[PDB]
């Protein structure tokens, strides 16, 4: 556990950081869009219905 | 007839044969075609 | 008249037929045995097209058409007015194209170069014969060929393409179109790259094949090399024509329905054929 | 047999070429990748380095967003089923909003707004990539020919997706992001406007596409036919004309009656290629906005019997 | 080993800072998840 | 949280600044477009309805 | 923030200026287009109907 | 048994680590999408059914 | 030292003139936004 | 480490001014978010 | 050694990789147990 | 029997290991798909029918 | 015997690769043919035997 | 017959013979399984009433 | 025999370790098959 | 392709051919016993 | 030996191949015996 420093002795910090940032952003946007797809989790839709905006 | 040419004709004929065999065995022409193309490509790419 | 470097190449030899009977140049043109043949066939074809224009009753160049015989004549003869002029002009056109290719073979031999050009031209000739000989005969009627008019042959194209639904779903058509489009893209890239290397920014030194390799590696991470790009261009054009003649040799001979239904075989694969959901589920 | 020089019969490998540097910023440059023997049988087997500047990374990011947005919508259409996603992959479509929304951005996300977002992504990506090609020509001091040749296709693309929908007043006119959806868009475009064959600029675009194929068959065959004289090295044949350039010129001089040079044939090539998309964009722009029935137009302008 | 040229001390401090960032990100994600689950649970 | 500065010694400032600017611009445009997409949040149409505009 | 100047020592000024000019033009035309598309803020039709021209 | 340490004498961690990462992420996303496919395990819709959100 | 091959004093002058331009452009923008929002508010 | 080799004081000032700008941006964003939620909340 | 790794560093790499593998496996076991409690699949 | 080990002299350990891994994972995927195909052994369907989930 | 001459000419590596590919293809053929036959679909044999469907 | 190994390349001869024999065997086996008189699976299925 | 440059002892140790891995894989497979047969026999 | 080499290769090939043919002949006889085709 | 293998090498490779083939044959014979016991196909 307290030994993960040895992964960066071989991997490039720049490549790892840029790849992980891109992957995290893609995962986040995919999940946000997934939630926006399901009407039970579309917060804009839910707020529109609760406050009678339609 | 170069080694590559013989390998190419053999790849074509073996692709036809195994495609027929896996089309009858696999239940559709697509499975036989995929298997034949895969094996023939792996055969023709490898040299002698 | 000759170019400033031409004279050392204007030597006898290389002719397949004759050898001194038709070994000369009219202006820049090299006249051979096949030069004589191709001139005769082309002149006859042009004069017969004009004659068919006067038989048609039009002098609009875009309205002149020379139709093949009707489906009733099958693969037989026809009166000149009905479909015979089209058959003669097809004879003349085939002869002219073949003679042109063989004249190019003679020119290649006289210049001591490879025969890539007449071979690449034979590809176009065989596409033409696929449209006017192979497909009609495999179908059984000369009326399945196209007329010799500027806009009526597009009418032939449209009617044939809609006899089988949307022709975009022919898969040989798809690969031929991909080859044509990538060939145009390759030609644009090649012309642009060579012109950019030969013509620098402004008043500075000409570039090198290494420089253009560098540009395309800095652009798309790759370069095919100056021999490879010409290989690729020849291959793309020839394969585009090949799969064009392929898409029109299986159409109306092997497949007869709307080509779109072809793509059903993939969506009815038994593992996912009957899954609910999706476009076709 | 007689060798035709279509495949290299012997391959040779050496040091990794990192390329030149006129004004190139070495920092953005990548490192040489692997070597492809299979792809080396046809050309340079080396891969990389790749330059990644500021317009380059912008283009990469925007294109990633565009492609990924289309992918997520495709997954949504699949019911999140991987088997359906691999079954209906061609039949998917991120369609534009229906015509009643016009040009408005007030379209539901499931009803064409997502198409607007993906279209913004692709617009940004392609324009940044054009800037990228221009800048990469700039760094090496080369001419901007590739940038303008790209701008031709970019204009056809902009007409199809941006300019014509604006002129027609609805995003419904634009091309969908699907495989057969855009094929169907093409066929339906022809049917709605009455036989696009009679569009004169469609005819010109086809003339130059056929001409590109003819011209590249001719040029490739010519260069391979004189590759035995070092015809491949076109730049040196321009700088120092050899027997390859003279034999190539004389072949077409004796065949056609006129010929090009080792440099001007590439002018022919670039113009033949870019006229395709130039005339195509003009023709698509005139369709609907100016002419709604091309066959009737043809009848009125010759081109067709009355 | 040691492909990238980083040494032991550099690797240790890099890992320390990256793990500090990972824990910060994870804590923000945990509190956001708790808030959303309170607003609308999924279990 | 007092050691991040040395990332500027492993990341080129120009590259990271351009990446951040591009990312923020793209994200902001995407979110504004999503808000315009939802009929409950399109401020133009909201003000059109509230002020009785066409 | 009194030390924002030295960013000019990181990025090329010509690069920044031309990029920001292109960005400003693109954003301005995009906003104008959004406003023109919406019926509420399409000023031409507003002046057509309000002055009873149509 | 616990002597597989020589596998990295056969395989570089360079390719092995990236292959493991992409493979595990692909399996995770594939299985999560499989679960989202079947109505009996789509957790968002099951939570909607339990909490009557449709 | 840096990347663009510039000093700090010329950087200060360039920052000053760019900030003057930015403030002028933003002020014209503010005036236009006020004029439009008075003409036709969007809230 | 030291791929750029920037002197630690330079990296310190760069990070400080970058975080100054980031805090400014996040503060403006927070203000705008509060204004939007008050005008028309989504919660 | 087809990457230039000796016995000691190969052993150390394997030990740390196995520790990571066991950490991942423990997290997965907890997740599978929790899911099977929430909704058993047998 | 014991003379099997010499195949490692004949064959590349790296290429053999890659081929075995890809072949084994593809085979496992194919078998799991085959089991999923029949409603007899689609364990999700059996579990849902047994626990009354659909 | 006398067959060891077959190992004096052909490369063992390609022979083993081809043998492995051919054996996998043949085994897949036989298993797929058996599952093609309703009388030997062991899955359906158990499904009817244990009253599943 | 002795000169066959000389004029014809032994690698080609062996590969062609093996491939042709395998293909012909599977072709004849498929022909048998197609007809209902030598399909052992169907014949045994009808014999023991196992179908 | 050759074709790779290995020695006798290297081949022996690589094969023994690989067989250890294979036997572990097959033992897990046997356990899983037995569990599946218990839960739902296919025979 | 020395005459001795080719002759020995021919001898081995004929021996293998005879072995395979005898196995096939036994199979053919067993098949005919199972069901006659003529 | 034109492929690089000598008579001792050829004998070793041939014997190993035969022993592996016969082990596969024993496994296959057991498998077919079990399948026939479960249900005859003749
Ligand atoms: C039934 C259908 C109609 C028809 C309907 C149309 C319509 C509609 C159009 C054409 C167009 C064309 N038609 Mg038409 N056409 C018909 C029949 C034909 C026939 C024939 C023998 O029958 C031929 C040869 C053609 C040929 C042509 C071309 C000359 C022209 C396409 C140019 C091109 O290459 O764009 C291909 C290139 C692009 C579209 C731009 C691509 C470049 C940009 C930058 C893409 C960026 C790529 C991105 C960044 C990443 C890519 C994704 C990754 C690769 C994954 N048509 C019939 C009559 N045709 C097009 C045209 O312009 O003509 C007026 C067009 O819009
Ligand atoms: C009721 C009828 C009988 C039956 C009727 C017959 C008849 C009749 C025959 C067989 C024969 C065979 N049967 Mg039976 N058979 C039945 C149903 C089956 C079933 C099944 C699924 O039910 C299977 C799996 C088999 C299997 C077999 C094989 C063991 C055998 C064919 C060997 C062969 O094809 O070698 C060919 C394959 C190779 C030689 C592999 C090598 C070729 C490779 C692929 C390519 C060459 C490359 C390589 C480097 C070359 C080196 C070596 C070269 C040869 C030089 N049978 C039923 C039970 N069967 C045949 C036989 O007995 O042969 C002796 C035969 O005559
Ligand atoms: C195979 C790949 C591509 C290709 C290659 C190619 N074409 C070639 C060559 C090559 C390598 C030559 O060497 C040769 C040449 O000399 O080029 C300048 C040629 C050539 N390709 C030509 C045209 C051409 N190529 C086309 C296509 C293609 N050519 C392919 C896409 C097309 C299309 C798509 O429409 C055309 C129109 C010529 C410029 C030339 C051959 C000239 C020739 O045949 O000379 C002898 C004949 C004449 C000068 C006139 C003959 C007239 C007829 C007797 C009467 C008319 C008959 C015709 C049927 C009328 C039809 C009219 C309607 C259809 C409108
Ligand atoms: C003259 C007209 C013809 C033409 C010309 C033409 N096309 C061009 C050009 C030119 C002159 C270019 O300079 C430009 C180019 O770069 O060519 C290589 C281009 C180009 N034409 C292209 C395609 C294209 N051209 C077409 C057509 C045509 N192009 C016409 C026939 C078509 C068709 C027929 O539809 C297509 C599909 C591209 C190859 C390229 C423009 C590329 C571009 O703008 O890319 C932007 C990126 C995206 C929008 C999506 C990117 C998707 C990636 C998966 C993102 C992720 C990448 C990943 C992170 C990489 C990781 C790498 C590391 C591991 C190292
Ligand atoms: C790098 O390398 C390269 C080059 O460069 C180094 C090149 O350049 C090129 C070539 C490329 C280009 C130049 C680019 C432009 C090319 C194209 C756009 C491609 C398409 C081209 C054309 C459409 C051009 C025209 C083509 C044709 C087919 C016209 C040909 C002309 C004739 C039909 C005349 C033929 C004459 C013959 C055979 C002689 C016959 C003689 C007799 C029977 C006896 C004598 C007769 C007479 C006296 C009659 C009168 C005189 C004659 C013969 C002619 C004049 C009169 C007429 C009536 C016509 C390439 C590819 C290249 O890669
Ligand atoms: C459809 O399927 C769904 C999406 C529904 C379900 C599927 C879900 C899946 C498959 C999810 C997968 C999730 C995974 C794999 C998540 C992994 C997350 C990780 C590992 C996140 C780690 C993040 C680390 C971060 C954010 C660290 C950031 C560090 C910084 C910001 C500090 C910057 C670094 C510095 C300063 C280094 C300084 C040191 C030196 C030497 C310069
Ligand atoms: C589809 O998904 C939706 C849209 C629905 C929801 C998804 C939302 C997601 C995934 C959102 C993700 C948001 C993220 C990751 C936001 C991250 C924002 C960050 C990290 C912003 C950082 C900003 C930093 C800024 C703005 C810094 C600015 C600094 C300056 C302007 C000053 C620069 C000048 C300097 C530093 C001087 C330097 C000079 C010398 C000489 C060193
Ligand atoms: C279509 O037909 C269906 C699907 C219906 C049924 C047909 C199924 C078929 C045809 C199935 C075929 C199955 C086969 C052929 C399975 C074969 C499986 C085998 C033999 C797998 C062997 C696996 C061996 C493994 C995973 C070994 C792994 C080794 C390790 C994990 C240890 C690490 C190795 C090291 C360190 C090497 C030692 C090196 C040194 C220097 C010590
Ligand atoms: C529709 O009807 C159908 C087609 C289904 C019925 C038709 C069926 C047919 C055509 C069946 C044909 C079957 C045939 C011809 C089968 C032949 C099978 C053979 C030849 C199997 C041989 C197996 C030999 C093996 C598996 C040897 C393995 C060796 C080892 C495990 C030891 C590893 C050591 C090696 C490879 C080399 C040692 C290294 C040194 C240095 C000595
Ligand atoms: C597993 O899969 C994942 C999810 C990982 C990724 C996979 C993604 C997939 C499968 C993507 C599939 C993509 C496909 C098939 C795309 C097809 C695209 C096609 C055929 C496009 C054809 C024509 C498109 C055109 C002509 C688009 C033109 C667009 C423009 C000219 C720009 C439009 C700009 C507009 C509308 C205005 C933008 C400005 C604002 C303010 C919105
Ligand atoms: C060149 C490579 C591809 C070769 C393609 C050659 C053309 C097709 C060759 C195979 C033709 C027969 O192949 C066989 O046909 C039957 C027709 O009922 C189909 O088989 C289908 O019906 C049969 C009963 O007839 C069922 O037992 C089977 O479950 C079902 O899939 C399949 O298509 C295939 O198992
Ligand atoms: C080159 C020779 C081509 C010969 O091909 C043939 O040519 C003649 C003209 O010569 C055409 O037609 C002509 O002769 C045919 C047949 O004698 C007559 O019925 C018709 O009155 C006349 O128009 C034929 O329909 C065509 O098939
Ligand atoms: C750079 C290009 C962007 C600038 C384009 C300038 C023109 C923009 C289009 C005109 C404005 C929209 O015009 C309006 O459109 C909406 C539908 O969207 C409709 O409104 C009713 C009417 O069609 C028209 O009143």
């Amino acid at each position: 556990m307290s030994k993960f420093y040895k992964i960066w002795m071989i991997f490039d910090p720049r490549r790892v950081f840029v790849a992980q940032g891109v992957f995290l952003f893609l995962l986040a946007v995919m999940i946000h869009l997934i939630l926006l797809s399901t009407p039970s989790y579309n917060w804009l839709e839910i707020s529109a219905a609760k406050y009678n905006r339609v | 007839v170069s080694e590559f040419a013989f390998r190419l004709m053999m790849a074509a004929v073996i692709f036809v044969g195994v495609g027929i065999m896996f089309a009858f065995a696999g239940g559709h022409w697509f499975v036989g075609l995929v298997v034949g193309g895969l094996v023939a490509a792996f055969f023709a790419a490898t040299p002698n | 008249a000759l170019l400033s470097f031409e004279r050392k190449y204007r030597v006898p030899g290389g002719t397949l037929v004759g050898g001194n009977l038709f070994d000369f140049w009219v202006g820049p043109f090299y006249v051979g045995f096949f030069g004589v043949a191709t001139f005769f066939f082309a002149a006859l074809g042009i004069i017969l097209i004009a004659w068919s224009a006067v038989l048609q009753g039009t002098w609009n160049p875009q309205l002149i058409s020379v139709y093949p015989p009707a489906l009733e004549y099958g693969l037989g003869g026809a009166p000149l007015a009905k479909g015979g002029l089209w058959q003669i002009i097809t004879i003349c056109a085939t002869g002219a194209f073949v003679s042109w290719a063989l004249r190019e073979v003679e020119i290649c031999r006289k210049l001591g170069i490879g025969y890539h050009i007449p071979f690449a031209f034979a590809f176009a000739i065989l596409a033409y014969l696929t449209l006017v000989l192979f497909r009609p005969v495999m179908m059984g009627a000369w009326g399945y060929a196209f007329p010799y008019g500027i806009w009526t042959h597009l009418d032939w194209v449209s009617n044939t393409g809609y006899t089988y639904g949307n022709f975009h779903y022919n898969p040989a058509h798809m690969i031929a179109i991909t080859f044509f489009f990538t060939n145009a893209l390759a030609l644009a890239l090649h012309g642009a790259l060579v012109l950019s290397a030969a013509n620098p920014e402004k008043g500075k030194e000409m570039r090198t094949p290494d420089h253009e390799d560098t540009f395309f590696r800095d652009l798309v991470g790759y370069s095919i090399g100056t021999l490879g790009i010409h290989r690729l261009g020849l291959l793309l054009s020839l394969s585009a024509v090949f799969f064009s003649a392929l898409c029109m040799i299986i159409t109306g001979t092997i497949w007869f329905d709307q080509w779109v239904d072809w793509w059903q075989w993939w969506v009815k694969l038994p593992w996912w054929a009957n899954i609910p959901g999706g476009i076709n589920g | 047999a007689e060798y035709q020089n279509i495949f290299t019969q012997v391959q040779v490998r050496g040091p990794a070429d990192l390329g030149m540097t006129e004004d190139v910023n070495l920092a953005n440059r990548s490192g040489v990748g692997p070597f492809s023997t299979l792809l080396g049988w046809f050309g340079n087997a080396q891969l990389g380095p790749i330059y990644l500047g500021s317009l380059g990374v912008l283009s990469l990011f925007s294109g990633l967003m565009w492609f990924f947005t289309i992918g997520i919508w495709f997954w949504y259409q699949a019911g999140w089923n991987p088997a359906v996603f691999l079954r209906d992959l061609f039949f998917f479509s991120l369609e534009p909003p229906a015509p009643e929304y016009g040009l408005s951005f007030a379209a539901p996300l499931k009803e064409g707004g997502l198409w607007l977002i993906a279209s913004f992504f692709m617009f940004v990506a392609v324009w940044s990539w054009w800037g990228r090609t221009y800048l990469r020509a700039q760094a090496l001091g080369m001419g901007k020919h590739t940038a303008w040749a790209f701008l031709s296709a970019i204009w056809l693309w902009m007409v199809l997706g941006f300019i014509r929908p604006i002129l027609m007043g609805s995003w419904s006119e634009a091309v969908p992001y699907g495989i057969f959806s855009h094929l169907d868009w093409t066929n339906n475009f022809s049917l709605v406007h009455g036989n696009l064959f009679y569009n004169p600029f469609h005819g010109l675009s086809i003339a130059f596409l056929y001409g590109s194929a003819l011209l590249f068959a001719m040029h490739g065959a010519t260069i391979l036919a004189v590759s035995r004289f070092g015809g491949e090295r076109e730049l040196e044949q321009i700088a120092d004309r050899g027997t390859a350039a003279e034999r190539a010129a004389l072949f077409w001089r004796w065949t056609m009656g006129f010929n090009a040079t080792m440099e001007g044939i590439h002018r022919w090539a670039i113009w033949m290629a870019v006229l395709v998309t130039l005339t195509g964009g003009i023709g698509i722009l005139l369709s609907g906005t100016v002419v709604d029935n091309w066959y009737v137009w043809g009848q009125n302008h010759g081109m067709a019997p009355l | 080993l040691g492909y990238t040229g980083l040494t032991d001390e550099q690797a240790q401090e890099l890992h320390s800072v990256y793990m500090s960032g990972l824990w910060l990100f994870s804590a923000v994600a945990i509190v956001a998840h708790l808030a959303v689950y309170i607003w609308r649970p999924w279990f």
